[PDB]
């Protein structure tokens, strides 16, 4: 029984062009745990990005924080693309930011 | 409030295989196995609890050869279970009350009951023939009762005592407001971000003055890499409706002063 990634994206603090934050991706609810998450700035891939122990919730799916520390800028793009046996193609999540 | 450990064994094919292994109080992650040097790894200073570095060595002896003994005995019984590669294996265990549950694919499978491992009636014949394996020597099952009756219990109390610093502490939340990306026509998206609070429970509502919108969606509680907890809530209103709407935000750690925003200024836009 395969359980598709749920994607949700948020920043630690509000944005504020020139400050420092964290960009996180939380992906939770998949089966199997064969899982390939980056973070995105413009489409190119972050490097460098951290993420949390693999863990499963209570119904056995399991759920990865991914996150990196970024200094967002009034021309920048954020987003989350994650590849899973679920998908035919990658999934991207857009941070949404005013 | 409960100790246990989050067990992940991947079987790839008979050659290959990934194991992952962590200890939690809730939703704080305490242990880690570290699979290249076979250590327990502790990720707070009181992790190590009220035990002896004597008791941990033999702890850390005991699942050493049961996680090699593990490995071989699925790899050496996966045709007569039926078990087909790639699979995973997941295992839960501790105290709250005592469980111990294992999934074949991420479904409930077979549990240790009292002294012995009892097949998931729905997983069928396949599990009741893994218990069988699983049950071949009993002296082993109940040192699994004792660790789960006894040592369990022991640990998770003076744990809670060494971390009290930690788990009992107070961090307030700060929030802010944005627009919401997918509203309808002539309607708008209202967006309350809260972050960076601790503990986990949190009350967030848009309000009119002191009525509460009961249009507000609280999305999931997620976490943050510093421990603290984040929450969107959204409101979906008409475009000419959106005047004198406020984001109120109420939380142990602020003693009754709760965060208040207003969709005002450059939101509005005025
Ligand atoms: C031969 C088939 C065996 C199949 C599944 C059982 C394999 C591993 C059980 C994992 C349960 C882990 C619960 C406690 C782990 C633990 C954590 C910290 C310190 C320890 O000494 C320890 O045993």
């Amino acid at each position: 029984i395969q359980r598709t990634p749920k994607i949700q994206v948020y920043s630690r603090h509000p944005a504020e062009n020139g400050k420092s934050n964290f960009l996180n991706c939380y992906v939770s609810g998949f089966h199997p745990s064969d899982i390939e998450v980056d973070l995105l700035k413009n489409g190119e891939r972050i490097e460098k990005v951290e993420h949390s122990d693999l863990s499963f919730s209570k119904d056995w799916s399991f759920y990865l924080l991914y996150y990196t520390e970024f200094t967002p800028t009034e021309k920048d793009e954020y987003a989350c693309r994650v590849n899973h046996v679920t998908l035919s193609q990658p999934k991207i999540v857009k941070w949404d930011r005013d | 409030l409960s100790f246990h450990v989050i067990w992940i064994a991947s079987f790839y094919n008979h050659s290959w295989k990934q194991n992952l292994v962590s200890g939690w109080l809730s939703d704080l992650q305490t242990h880690t196995w570290d699979s290249n040097s076979s250590t327990i790894v502790f990720l707070w200073p009181w992790s190590r609890g009220n035990f002896s570095n004597e008791e941990w060595k033999e702890l850390e002896t005991l699942f050493r050869i049961r996680t090699i003994r593990s490995f071989e005995g699925i790899r050496r019984y996966a045709h007569e279970l039926q078990f087909e590669y790639p699979f995973e294996i997941q295992v839960t265990g501790g105290c709250e009350g005592s469980f111990l549950q294992l999934a074949y694919q991420g479904s409930d499978f077979v549990s240790f009951q009292n002294n012995s491992w009892l097949p998931y009636p729905v997983a069928g014949n396949m599990a009741k023939h893994f218990c069988k394996v699983l049950n071949q020597n009993q002296h082993e099952n109940d040192i699994t009762h004792n660790l789960l009756s006894d040592t369990c219990p022991r640990f998770i109390l003076g744990l809670l005592d060494a971390g009290k610093a930690h788990l009992q502490r107070q961090v307030k939340p700060e929030a802010w407001l944005s627009h919401g990306p997918s509203p309808g026509p002539g309607h708008l998206q209202l967006v309350c971000h809260v972050s960076g609070f601790y503990p986990k429970p949190v009350w967030v509502m848009w309000m009119r003055g002191e009525q509460e919108q009961q249009g507000t969606q609280r999305g999931d509680i997620l976490p943050s890499a510093d421990g603290t907890w984040y929450l969107r809530a959204t409101l979906e209103v008409a475009a000419g409706e959106a005047a004198d709407l406020s984001c109120r935000v109420k939380h142990s750690s602020l003693e009754g002063q709760d965060i208040v925003l207003y969709w005002e200024g450059s939101l509005v836009p005025r």
